DNA sequence: TCAAGTACTTACGCCTGGTCAT
RNA sequence: AAGACCAGGC
């Protein structure tokens, strides 16, 4: 905890090591903010984690689309 | 009076104590169980030391 | 490309045990000859129990399932019989089953042994091996035990029930000349009954020619069938198993092609 | 509670057929039989039967899994000879050896007894 | 960023095979049209492989890079490991 | 609880043999001597009635739910 | 963080060597219940009506049908015709069936091989099954574990489990860039049996296991002995299981040190070594320094060079056709290889009463004040280590005579040999002496005052009283030899019931101090915080599975 | 449903204003009643309200079509006699 | 020490220690303290006489007894602090003779050095044969194992009873299961086993055991379950009545069969019941009637063997239901020698199947040869050599620890005399083909031990079930219809995979998924009526900016005990 | 509703609402007498 | 009552009191065989915590010779700690040592 | 500034079941 | 209805 809970790293992430309650304090009496951007803090909100097949966005190519059979 | 203390079965105190084989199977108790526990509410408690 | 021409020659042959030797075939025939004897060999026995009464200190399935290894005398009508799936009835029949009826109660003070003895068949031929007694259940004063059984036919592979043989003692190459087995220390092992070799020599030399042949063959029987008949239908219905394959393949062929 | 029923080894239900014959396409003259509900008491002995054809190239067996009641015997034979044949001609074979050795049994029962 | 000067692997990740064939695999399985021909193939996730080997899948992968940035990358463009 | 029928390993009738067994056992005969007695040959079949208890018998001392 | 999950099964896991390395085998109550929610589009519309048809109660069936307003028919209650109707869009969550992708695992997941994606193939009876080169992933075994099936519900994850967690891409483990798999057991055992020269195959025999080789192109080779009588040997036939062309040397176990240096290096006198050219078994005996988890393994290189599909089936080959022939030649153990001779017992005991004497020796010196302690040591300390060295060397040399005794047919030595179980510290053990028994790295401590047990004399420091069992198993513990085993096995249960904790909180620390630490798109590994952890992972921007052991050759 | 849906991009922490608590709360008033019910029903003002959830699994919370699960619950308060340190927050 | 011996003013109990060093001498009369009975050596003699043996040789009709021998001065019981310093011979033939001198100060000896072990650890064949963590591991299973455990189990109404078909008593037993009561209530089989790799089912730990023995009874078991019910008048008008309810008379009502139940609402014994049918049918009236009745535990499908009708201590209606079940060994249950051997079945043979000796002769069980040379249980080898003699030869094998008369080398020769190989290996035929198997094959009968562990108490399966209430995520336990627990460290294993899909999927899909409506100006979850689509934010006044988030519902609650403590876990989507 | 006493063994019968206790006896633990509705059971 | 919730609940001490009450005392009489209801009735148990990390309670002391069987024990949070009587293993019941 | 106290926390994975008293 | 404890499994 001393180490994990030092970096500066969002609360929700530290929340989830050994402090939970005590981290949440700190932060709702500094208004800390959770960027979000940790494996954490996205499957505590059950969102997608920037993991792998995480990581990237896909899109439809429209283009590539008018190639397309039983429509 | 001023209470009831459990009795451990098979003990002094116990009703099966110097009963006989048959006396025991007179009761539906097994001549081999060896006693040494108490009956609290149907069931079997025994002391660890 | 043609089938050998096998030989028999029985040395033993008493009403629980025939000893017999087979020569001139393959080892997987005669391996899948033992084979039906444990497994495919029709014999009867019961299968459907149903319980009136038991007072008795053993449950209805320990009783039930003692029933269903009793051996009955399956010998001539076993054939006769058809597999209750084949026949055309519902439920049982005399030309799919027979009925047995077990009535007993312990009215004397002395324990009251409910035996193989104490089952009544319907047919005078199916009788649970008692031409001492199969123990079934014993009895205190007051116990009473009464049901009805029907007894079923079938094979060994359904169920060990309707295995019709105790130990079937199977051996090929009694002196190790083909070497399927090897020794460490020949000399260490107990000769077999069928050896044919010295007490200085402990296995016959290599013989890189031969073949396994001359199987030594001493099926037990346990008395619900004959072991004489039971050899014969092993054979009859391992043939029958080839008769129906042979069938069904040229079905096959013919649909095929 | 997943207990196959013991009769799951023998009795073919409905719609299952008893042989299947299907070509080998990686060799010629080859070819896979399927034997529903059989085990090692036939395979094996149709397989020793087949060795016996000096026009069978192959002949083998095997229960592809022990809780399933199935055999797969492939029988690869030489040209002009259709694998089907060669097992019809073993089948035949292990029948007329069966008869007499049955035949020879019961005189040899009869000979013992009383003889 | 343009297609100019796109600074990532022109390899196809793991990752990225696995949700594209996922995410085809459910376009077709929702009636999407399929964009290679099939012979008796009814399985989607069999289509999006088989149209992954074709280099038909109609999906751009967006890479975002740590400063913010991405790259659009289309499943055509990048060079399948199998 | 009971004698077995058909030994397990084999499948020989033993049901039939324990009262014999413990007759030849009360009268002379010792455990392996009344084994060769009852035709028990295989240690299979020798274990069935060599290691039997008889827990029936003492099942029959409790009185039963009828009388 | 954590949470209980829908759509999981648990159950007791038994073996199956039937079975392919990526499938897992279901009993059909658990299948019957998992259900999977698939689209009804108009490839599978009639496949998926049957399903409807068949309902819950038989088993290639349908639990729910989903329509597009998301209201859920229930197919397991007499439904109503008109509600079995399935147009394109409709999800009908039919029954759990061969093939199917679930995710496999036993906790605890000490890795990421310890839970794998598996291919189900449904079974009689109540028990999962899977194949026994997957054990060791999930560091399982056979007596009473469970294990979690973990069913994914949409295509993605599917997807996701097929083309990232499937058991053939988790051959090689990028932890030491090895593979997690290997053949185990009675496979590797019969294996190094199989590949000795002397075994000479008949032509049924080879029939037999070419059936059981899947990946087999149907033509016979041509056997090693033509006359007098066609025979192929062991080697012969695994070549047949040995995928594509794969180049690979190792050495058996038994190879001696000598045989590199002097002449018959290329002809193994004994023929140990391994020499596999263009997926031909040569030469050699295998055995886990071949077809183990090691680095460099013919299963490695088959991985390697030939890719997750095909060493999948190099896996399910191997175990099939060398479980078939083993059904052949056998495996046993028995107090015969418990049983040395009687020149070796004498041998053993021999060395056993010098080390006594020596130890008496030692004890007397000390007891004269001729001991000179060794620089660094005190004098009780020095005199420990004298006779723990004294013991130590002839625990070590009876050891020596023991394995020196074992005849080719020992089932020990067998399974020594093989790597498949057991080793020459167990031989020496069950034949020779069990050794000393420590608590905390010392002698058996003075429990009561200045000695060990009341049997002893105070001031004991001879072998007897400290805990060495100068006797074996096979010969039998004294009582006091005994006690003192049970003194020192406690040790190893007290180890072992504690470690675990201990080792996953220092995992569970790991993880959280590393959980969002990942290779980014520009090769740079960041935390969540976009921090630069290392410009390229592991300074060589590689993955830690394809990397391999080589030497320089120019260094040195 | 027909607010659009989000993903939650940055959560940001602070302590609840008790003016932003009061205005949140759906009990007008506080809870001064410690009592769950007084004649079978849930009372207005006490710690089992109907304006802050929903009760026996078959009813609607009066805030909103409840369902018992389409109900996320509502908050309420107490408006403290006299201010009281908060035990998180007291060392700092 | 002459006081104590003799019983004047001493007794037994008391226990006097002289520490010579430090002059002092402690006496202890205090209770707790552990003793154990040690003989009396005097000189270098024991005081245990020829005529002590004589006389409890006649123990029957002599009056004669334990307590005699330590009134003569003969036994004496030491406790630990007295144990220090007392000189213990551990036989008396072996260490009080005179020889190459140790001690010849000998003031009392070990009774005998088996009486180290405890009830469990005394069912061990030959435990010095053994490696310790097996005893250890043996000694944990033996309480597991399954036979009859007490002979008045009809008259008993306990959960969970296990009763064996046919118990066995070892044929290599200790000298002390005969103070055990182990050949009275035996807890296993002696099964013929063979040390085998046959078909590679027995791999690992697994046993391959033979369908046909299985078939003619082999380890075949009853469970029995008792079900308890009781009547109890709580509220004025409240009360419970066992009852067979009707269609519609009951509030409550539950898709199961109520036919099998009496007048009395209890289902007489002999009745086949499946899962899901009512044991006891007991009716609530509500201030009509409420179902409260009592279904069996799923899947159990037993019959009723017994049902008990009482009044508890209240003097209501007391029900006891024991449901038996009858259990053959399946190809998931437990298993276990004496020797820290367990392992499951792996497959079931049938006779043909299993292979064979030349006298027919199949193995019961087959157990890997790998299992033995890590765990090095050479007691269990040992085991199987003197049990095969013993069934032969018809007596029942001696395997206490200790003796220095049973050497392996003895039970080989013995072994030899009876048609066998000395040590224990027959050559075997291949059940399949009928040939000989090359490497011959180690069978004997070794006792086993049939555990309660037993996969179908052990199976389960989840799909979409129970949820908890305050969670509202699957519930927890097998008998609860529960779902397995996605834990953290399967999480990382998944994170390790880069599975973000599939972990969403276990994490949120799988287990509660659930939406908020959050404000979008604050984070805070708003008012959201979906019937009436008014979505409302109290503290903005923001009715139109309202965002749907989709969340686990453990999140919300989370976020909700966050802003219960004060905290404000503002959610922002812009 | 034909109950069996645990101590004489005697057939008693009983209805709802009774308190349960054997006549001549005095005995409170009875048991069910085994339904007469027959139960197949396959000897296997 | 007392008597009876502290052999039932097994939480020695006053019910208010359970948390000060030593718990695990009086455990259900173990009846799955009868070698379990023997080592049940022959047991021993050390007070100290199960989560304790410290080994050496847990170790086989020299003194349990004849005292506590060296084999069984409770493997797992229990090893060594939780202890058996050997079999003639006895135990004072106290005099007055008048 | 320091440094030595003293208060104060914090370590088990999954799974089963039973019993008991609110 | 879900907590406490206990026992157990790997
Ligand atoms: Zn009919
Ligand atoms: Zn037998
Ligand atoms: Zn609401
Ligand atoms: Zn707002
Ligand atoms: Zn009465």
């Amino acid at each position: 905890r001393h180490g994990v809970n030092r970096q500066d790293t969002g609360p929700l992430m530290k929340c989830s090591f050994e402090e939970t309650v005590d981290v949440l304090m700190e932060a709702a009496a500094h208004g800390e903010s959770d960027p979000m951007k940790g494996v954490s803090e996205n499957i505590m909100l059950g969102q997608l984690a920037p993991a792998g097949t995480g990581c990237f966005d896909l899109l439809l190519d429209a283009e590539k689309c008018k190639y397309g059979m039983e429509i | 009076f001023i209470g009831k203390i459990p009795i451990m079965l098979r003990s002094t105190y116990c009703l099966l104590n110097g009963l006989t084989d048959r006396d025991l199977c007179e009761l539906n108790e097994c001549p081999l169980d060896p006693g040494g526990y108490f009956i609290i509410n149907g069931s079997e408690k025994v002391l660890i030391a | 490309p043609y089938a050998n021409q096998p030989t028999v020659r029985i040395t033993e042959l008493t009403d629980e045990n025939v000893k017999f030797i087979i020569e001139n075939t393959d080892l997987a025939v005669a391996n899948s000859i033992r084979r039906v004897f444990i497994a495919e060999v029709p014999i009867i026995a019961i299968d459907w129990v149903q319980i009136d009464a038991n007072s008795s200190v053993l449950h209805d399935e320990f009783i039930a399932h003692r029933l269903g290894l009793i051996p009955l005398i399956s010998d001539d009508i076993v054939d006769k019989l058809q597999y209750s799936r084949d026949c055309t009835c519902e439920e049982f029949c005399p030309e799919c089953s027979v009925e047995f009826t077990l009535d007993v109660r312990c009215n004397e003070d002395q324990t009251r042994h409910v035996t193989s003895r104490d089952l009544i068949s319907n047919s005078p031929r199916v009788i649970p091996v008692t031409s001492d007694d199969i123990l079934i259940v014993k009895l205190r004063k007051g116990q009473e035990l009464r049901l009805r059984a029907y007894a079923k036919k079938g094979f060994g592979k359904e169920h060990a029930k309707w295995n019709p043989t105790a130990g079937v003692a199977f051996e090929y190459d009694p002196d190790n000349a083909l070497r399927h087995t090897v020794y460490p220390k020949p000399e260490e092992w107990p000769k077999s009954e069928y050896s044919e070799l010295d007490e200085d020599e402990s296995q016959a030399p290599y013989d890189p020619n031969g073949k396994p042949e001359r199987f030594y063959y001493n099926v037990e029987s346990c008395g619900s069938l004959r072991p004489e008949t039971i050899v014969l239908s092993a054979l009859s219905g391992l043939k029958k198993k080839l008769s129906d394959l042979q069938t069904q393949l040229s079905h096959e062929i013919q649909s095929d092609v | 509670m997943n207990a196959p029923p013991a009769f799951e080894s023998f009795l073919l239900f409905e719609g299952e057929k008893k042989i299947t014959i299907n070509k080998d396409t990686k060799v010629p003259n080859a070819c896979l039989f399927t034997i529903n509900k059989e085990d090692h008491t036939l395979g094996n002995i149709i397989k020793s039967q087949l060795l016996k054809d000096p026009q069978v190239l192959f002949a083998g067996y095997k229960v592809p899994h022990p809780l399933e009641h199935k055999i797969i015997i492939r029988v690869q034979t030489t040209p002009d000879y259709s694998p089907q044949e060669a097992f019809t001609n073993a089948i035949t074979d292990l029948i007329s050896e069966l008869s007499l050795l049955e035949e020879r049994f019961r005189v040899a029962i009869k000979d013992k007894q009383e003889g | 960023q343009a297609n100019q000067k796109r600074i990532t692997t022109p390899y196809m990740t793991k990752y990225e095979r696995a949700r594209v064939l996922g995410t085809r695999a459910l376009q077709i399985a929702m009636c999407a049209p399929v964009m290679v021909e099939l012979e008796g193939e009814t399985d989607p996730l069999l289509i999006a492989m088989k149209e992954l080997k074709a280099r038909k899948i109609p999906i751009i992968i967006r890479r975002y890079l740590p400063d913010g940035s991405y790259e659009d990358w289309g499943v055509d463009e990048l060079i399948i490991t199998d | 609880m009971i004698i077995p029928v058909r030994c397990f390993t084999c499948g020989k009738i033993v049901g039939n043999k324990w009262e014999a067994y413990l007759g030849l056992l009360q009268a002379e005969y010792t455990e392996g001597d009344a084994l060769d007695a009852l035709g028990l040959k295989r240690y299979c079949c020798r274990r069935m009635l060599l290691a039997h208890v008889d827990l029936i018998e003492k099942l029959l001392n409790y009185a039963p739910l009828e009388k | 963080m954590g949470k209980r999950v829908d759509f999981s099964a648990r159950t007791v896991i038994t073996p199956d060597p039937n079975l392919s390395i990526d499938q897992v085998g279901v009993p059909r109550s658990i299948a019957a219940n998992m259900t999977f929610a698939e689209i009804v589009t108009p490839f599978n519309i009639d496949r998926l009506q049957e399903l409807v048809r068949r309902g819950n109660s038989q088993y290639p069936g349908a639990k729910y049908i989903i329509r597009d307003n998301g209201d859920r028919i229930d197919l397991r209650f007499h439904p109503k015709p008109s509600d079995l109707h399935l147009q394109t869009g409709y999800k009908v969550e039919r029954h759990m069936c061969d093939g199917d992708i679930v995710i496999f695992n036993r906790q605890p997941t000490l890795h990421k091989m310890s839970m794998m994606g598996h291919r189900v193939r449904i079974l009689p009876w109540s028990t999962f099954r899977l194949n026994l080169s997957v054990t060791t992933p999930y560091n399982a075994d056979f007596d009473g574990d469970e294990m979690n099936l973990h069913l994914p519900q949409s295509l993605e994850t599917r997807a996701e489990i097929q083309e990232l967690a499937m058991v053939p891409r988790m051959i090689v483990t990028p932890q030491s860039n090895r593979p997690v798999m290997g053949i185990v057991q009675d496979t590797l055992t019969a294996v190094r049996k199989f590949t000795k020269r002397d075994v000479f195959l008949e032509r049924g025999e080879v029939m037999n296991l070419l059936m059981f080789l899947s990946t087999w192109d149907g033509k016979v080779p041509q056997p090693a002995i033509l006359k007098p009588r066609p025979l192929w040997t062991g080697k012969q036939i695994f070549s047949l299981i040995i995928p594509g062309h794969i180049n690979c040397i190792r050495t058996h176990s038994t190879h001696p040190d000598d045989e590199d240096s002097g002449p018959y290096k290329h002809i193994s006198p004994g023929d140990t070594k391994v020499v596999v050219e263009n997926g031909e078994l040569i030469m050699g005996i295998l055995c886990k320094k071949s077809l183990g988890t090691s680095a460099g393994s013919l299963v490695h290189i088959s991985y390697l060079e030939m890719g997750h599909d095909i060493t999948r089936l190099f896996y399910s080959n191997i175990q099939t056709v060398i479980n078939n022939w083993l059904l052949i030649e056998g495996h046993t153990i028995g107090i015969g290889d418990s049983i040395a001779d009687s020149k070796t017992y004498q041998d053993i005991q021999n060395t056993i009463k010098k080390a006594k004497q020596d130890v008496i020796e030692v004890i007397e010196k000390a007891h004269n004040n001729e001991l000179e302690p060794t620089p660094g040591n005190t004098l009780r300390q020095t005199f420990e280590n004298q006779v723990n060295r004294i013991l130590n060397d002839a625990r070590d040399k009876t050891g020596s005579s023991a394995q020196k005794s074992l005849s080719e047919y020992n089932n020990f030595k067998s399974m020594v040999v093989s790597g498949a179980k057991g080793s020459k510290i167990n031989i020496s053990q069950v034949i020779a002496v069990v050794g000393q028994q420590n608590v905390e790295g010392k002698r058996i401590p003075f429990g009561f005052k200045h000695r060990t047990l009341p049997h002893f004399i105070k001031d004991d420091y001879g072998p007897e009283s400290r805990g060495f069992v100068e006797n074996s198993y096979l010969a039998g513990l004294t009582p006091t030899e005994f006690f003192f085993h049970a003194m020192g096995g406690r040790e190893g249960l007290i180890d072992t019931a504690v470690k675990t904790a201990e080792t996953g909180y220092i995992q569970r620390r790991l993880i959280k101090s590393m959980e969002s630490v990942m290779v980014k798109y520009d090769a740079t590994v960041r935390n969540s915080i976009n921090q630069v952890v290392q410009l390229r992972y592991g300074e060589d921007g590689l993955a830690g599975e394809s990397v391999e052991f080589q030497n320089l050759a120019t260094l040195k | 449903s027909a607010c659009p849906l989000r993903t939650i991009k940055r959560v940001q922490f602070g302590v609840l204003s008790p003016d932003e608590l009061k205005r949140m709360s759906v009990t007008e008033g506080g809870i001064k009643y410690p009592e769950t019910t007084e004649g079978g029903r849930p009372k207005l003002g006490g710690l089992m309200d109907p304006r802050q959830g929903v009760i026996e699994r078959t009813g609607r919370c009066q805030t909103c079509a409840g369902n018992m699960t389409e109900c996320p619950g509502h908050f309420g308060h107490i408006e403290l006699a006299k201010p009281v340190f908060h035990v998180g927050f007291l060392v700092k | 020490r002459k006081l104590r011996r003799q019983m004047d003013i001493i007794v037994s109990e008391v226990s006097m220690i002289r520490d010579i060093r430090e002059r002092e001498i402690r006496i202890y009369t205090d209770a707790g303290r552990i003793c154990r009975p040690l003989l009396i050596v005097e000189k270098q003699k024991l005081l245990l006489k020829k005529r002590h043996i004589d006389q409890l040789k006649e123990r029957e009709y002599n009056n004669y007894s334990w307590q005699d021998l330590v009134a003569s001065g003969v036994v004496e019981y030491i406790d630990t602090l007295e144990e220090e310093t007392v000189m213990l011979a551990m036989t008396p033939d072996d260490l009080q003779e005179k020889e190459v001198a140790y001690c010849s100060t000998y003031t009392h000896c070990e009774i005998h050095p088996s009486m180290i072990l405890g009830v469990c650890a005394s069912i061990i064949p030959f435990p010095d044969h053994n490696q310790s963590p097996r005893n250890t591991y043996q000694s944990a299973m033996g309480k597991q194992a399954m036979g009859v455990y007490i002979t008045n189990f009809h008259v008993r109404m306990d959960t969970l009873a296990h009763v064996l078909y046919y118990p066995q008593k070892p044929l290599v037993t200790t000298r002390s299961m005969e103070y055990l009561r182990f050949r009275e209530l035996p807890a296993g089989i002696n099964s013929i086993v063979a040390i085998a790799s046959y078909t590679g089912y027995n791999q690992e730990d697994s046993v391959i055991m033979n369908r046909s023995a299985v078939d003619r009874g082999f380890f075949r078991s009853v469970f029995y379950r008792s079900y308890k019910e009781q009547e109890s008048k709580k509220g004025f008008d409240q009360e419970e009545v066992f009852e067979k309810p009707t269609r519609e008379t009951c509030q409550g009502m539950r898709h199961a069969i109520y036919d099998k139940l009496d007048d009395d609402g209890l289902i007489a014994p002999g009745v086949r019941v499946s899962g899901d049918d009512v044991i006891i049918g007991k009716t609530v009236t509500l201030p009509t009637k409420r179902d409260c009745s009592t279904f069996l535990r799923t899947s159990e499908t037993g019959i009723v063997d017994q049902v008990m009708v009482t009044l508890n201590q209240e003097g209501y209606k007391f029900c006891k239901i024991r449901v038996r079940s009858v259990r053959i060994p399946q190809i998931g249950d437990k298993f276990a020698s004496r020797h820290g051997q367990k392992g499951t079945c792996g497959i079931q043979y049938r006779q043909e199947d299993m292979p064979f000796t030349c006298e027919g002769i199949t193995p019961d069980i087959i157990i890997n040869p790998h299992a033995i040379p890590s765990r090095m249980t050479i007691g269990h080898l040992i085991e199987c050599l003197q049990g095969k003699v013993s069934a032969n030869k018809g007596e029942i094998g001696d395997a206490t620890p200790f003796n220095d008369a049973v050497n392996v080398q003895k039970i080989s020769n013995l072994l030899s005399d009876y048609g066998y190989h000395l040590r224990g290996n027959e050559v075997l035929y291949n059940g399949f083909t009928g040939r000989k198997i090359t490497s011959q094959i180690f069978i004997g009968p070794t006792y086993y031990q049939r555990l309660k562990h037993m996969v179908d108490d052990k199976i389960h399966s989840r799909a979409r079930g129970p949820i908890q209430i305050l969670n509202r995520q699957p519930m927890e336990g097998r008998s609860r219809d529960g779902g397995l627990r996605f834990g953290e460290m399967e999480r990382d294993c998944q994170i390790a995979h880069g599975a973000a899909q599939f972990l969403r999927e276990r994490l949120f899909e799988a287990s509660d998924p659930y939406q908020v409506h959050v404000c979008n100006l604050c984070g805070i979850m708003a008012i959201a009526n979906t019937r009436t689509h008014t979505y409302e934010c109290r503290g903005c006044r923001n009715k139109t900016q309202i965002s749907l988030v989709r969340m686990p519902y453990a999140c919300k609650l989370l976020f909700q005990e966050l802003m219960s403590m004060s905290i404000a876990p503002r959610m922002m989507s812009v | 509703m034909i109950y069996i006493c645990g101590e004489c063994h005697t057939e008693n019968e009983i209805k709802s609402r009774d308190p349960i206790r054997c006549r001549e006896c005095g005995y409170r633990i009875m048991y069910k007498k085994r339904t007469k509705r027959l139960v197949v059971f396959d000897a296997r | 009552d007392g008597l009876k919730y502290s052999l039932a609940t097994g939480n020695w001490g006053d019910q208010k009191k359970a948390h000060q009450a030593r718990a695990g005392v009086s455990q259900v009489l173990n009846r799955l065989t009868f070698a379990s209801t023997l080592s049940h009735l022959r047991r021993l148990n050390s007070p100290i915590g199960r989560d304790g990390k410290l080994a050496k309670p847990r170790q086989l002391h020299n003194t349990l010779w004849g005292m506590v069987c060296p084999a069984e024990t409770p493997e797992g949070h229990a090893v060594g700690l939780v202890k058996n009587l050997a079999l003639m293993a006895y135990i004072s019941v106290g005099s007055q040592p008048s």
